């Protein structure tokens, strides 16, 4: 359905381009940034040169009372750290001219869609998210926004395919939007503020729920493993580990060597700015580094074969086990890397719920990595029961992980 | 109008880039600023901080008894393995502070 697009912005050969049939002109400011690793990820900062201005052809400039339209984009919004971020709505995508049109704005814990007709009547729908939560689905993580407008019924906002808010807009006269869309932090009093955005689209219809989920799913890049923030999972990058069965725990190592084990330990600590945020600490426990064994670009893809290093006292060790342990659960150890010898250490990454499949060197499954409780110690294990359960589509517990790298949009000390 | 409020704007005594272990006792500290201060293995016995600022400090392996922070401000500060419950912080403010392993 990315075919209906009257405007589709993507990166290409050191440039932004509109792939639609109207080849809109795109003026890029002097302080606009892109992710060297996922070049479609664009960062805008709180300066007047961090601008992307799209000039629409007159054929598609919106000037109607009735025409339906939608837009969609991915956005990553850093946590709000200070009281200066309160009651300071700032525009980020502006298509308003002479006080009519549309815009996307942000505020503390909010995404806002605004429609304004040429009598200056207004309707807003808003997505609100809390910063007073242990682990947030939204803070500083890529989310999919979609807003649909049916001029005879309702304006609607979806987050990750899911309807959040809807408001009647039939009270609204003619809307004459600008012929420029300005991507820019506008009116934002926090100088360190930034946003990241990718795959902006406009459509001249009201997308239905099915088309919205289809966009959500295909733009997910389903064969590339993602870290916690939604970025591409990367080799040679340290990651704090989160186990989704119980995210209030982190990974620790009791001792190095084949006698030691890794395990899950809680509770997590806390990060706090009084009245602004209170979350769980994510930079806790022993970090994992993914190391190559198998498409040469440093991105981790579904079914790649990797080794996992574990970081203990800022020294790298190898995740490994001997499958000859009695029991299906094979406890995992952090080994000195030269001394690993013949022990099982090759891991098949997978993106859809169990993430790491340990194999021996003959290509045989030792099992997905999760945990087992021995005398109230949640030891990490490789276990083929997980693999058998995913076949039965049976319930698994503990084989689902998130990799959390350090990230400036989260802001926790080091 | 014409008659304005008389408020002292007095700069704080600044101490920075230090480590403290001594289990200091029976003290009052007012108008102090501690920047990049490390309090490692410290027993606060009957100590209180009034209108003081801590920036980029670490409290680690700390215990406290009859010890309070009144109208202090903590910024970029880590409390690791301490016994600091909220009631010990009266009219205080935290900005980007971390708590771990709170006993």
């Amino acid at each position: 359905i990315v075919n209906t697009s009257i405007l589709s912005i993507v990166y290409k050969k050191d440039d932004l381009i509109d792939l639609s049939r109207y080849g809109a002109k795109i003026n890029i400011g002097d302080r606009v940034y892109y992710d060297s690793i996922d070049k479609n990820q664009i960062k805008l900062i709180n300066l007047e040169s961090s601008t992307i201005e799209v000039i629409l052809k007159n054929a598609i400039v919106y000037n109607s009372m009735y025409e339906n339209f939608s837009t969609s984009f991915w956005i990553k919004i850093p946590k709000y750290f200070s009281k200066i971020n309160l009651n300071n709505e700032y525009t980020i995508i502006n298509c308003i001219e002479n006080n009519s049109g549309w815009k996307v704005s942000l505020n503390y814990g909010e995404i806002i869609w605004t429609l304004q007709d040429n009598k200056q009547n207004i309707q807003r729908v808003v997505f609100k998210y809390s910063q007073m939560v242990n682990i947030s689905d939204y803070i500083n993580r890529w989310i999919f926004v979609t807003i649909t407008n049916n001029r005879l019924t309702k304006s609607k906002i979806y987050i990750n395919g899911r309807l959040i808010d809807q408001k009647p807009i039939s009270n609204l006269g003619n809307i004459h939007a600008s012929n420029k869309i300005m991507f820019k932090l506008d009116g934002c009093r926090d100088p360190r503020r930034y946003i990241m955005i990718k795959y902006f689209n406009l459509f001249d219809k009201e997308l239905n729920e099915k088309e919205i989920k289809d966009l959500y799913d295909s733009q997910s890049n389903s064969g590339i493993l993602k870290d916690f923030w939604g970025n591409y999972l990367q080799y040679d990058k340290p990651y704090y580990m989160l186990n989704l069965f119980d995210p209030n725990k982190y990974v620790d190592v009791n001792n190095i060597g084949i006698r030691g084990y890794m395990y899950l330990k809680g509770p997590r600590g806390s990060v706090v700015t009084t009245n602004i945020y209170l979350n769980s600490t994510l930079y806790e426990g022993t970090k994992f580094i993914i190391k190559k064994y198998a498409n040469e670009d440093n991105i981790v893809r579904n079914n790649d074969r990797v080794y996992i290093n574990v970081v203990v006292k800022n020294k790298e060790y190898r995740l490994a086990t001997n499958a000859s342990q009695a029991g299906v659960e094979k406890i995992l150890s952090a080994l000195e890397i030269p001394d690993v010898g013949n022990l099982s250490q090759v891991v098949v990454m997978k993106s859809n719920k169990c993430k790491m499949n340990l194999q021996d060197n003959n290509g045989n499954d030792i099992g997905f990595i999760g945990f087992h409780l021995y005398d109230n110690i949640a030891k990490l294990v490789a276990s083929n029961w997980y693999n058998r359960q995913v076949g039965k589509a049976s319930r698994t517990f503990g084989c689902s992980w998130e990799f959390i790298p350090v990230d400036d949009g989260w802001g926790e000390s080091s | 109008d014409e008659y304005a409020l008389l408020t002292r704007n007095v700069e704080r005594d600044k101490y920075a880039n230090f480590t403290i272990n001594f289990t200091m006792e029976n003290q009052i500290h007012t108008g102090m600023e501690y920047d990049n201060g490390r309090f490692i293995g410290v027993k606060f016995k009957s100590v209180t901080f009034k209108d003081s600022v801590f920036k980029s400090c670490t409290f680690e392996d700390v215990t406290s008894v009859n010890t309070y922070f009144k109208n202090c401000t903590f910024i970029d500060t880590v409390f690791d393995n301490t016994d600091f419950e909220p009631y010990k912080f009266i009219d205080s403010e935290f900005k980007n502070c971390s708590f771990f392993h709170n006993k």
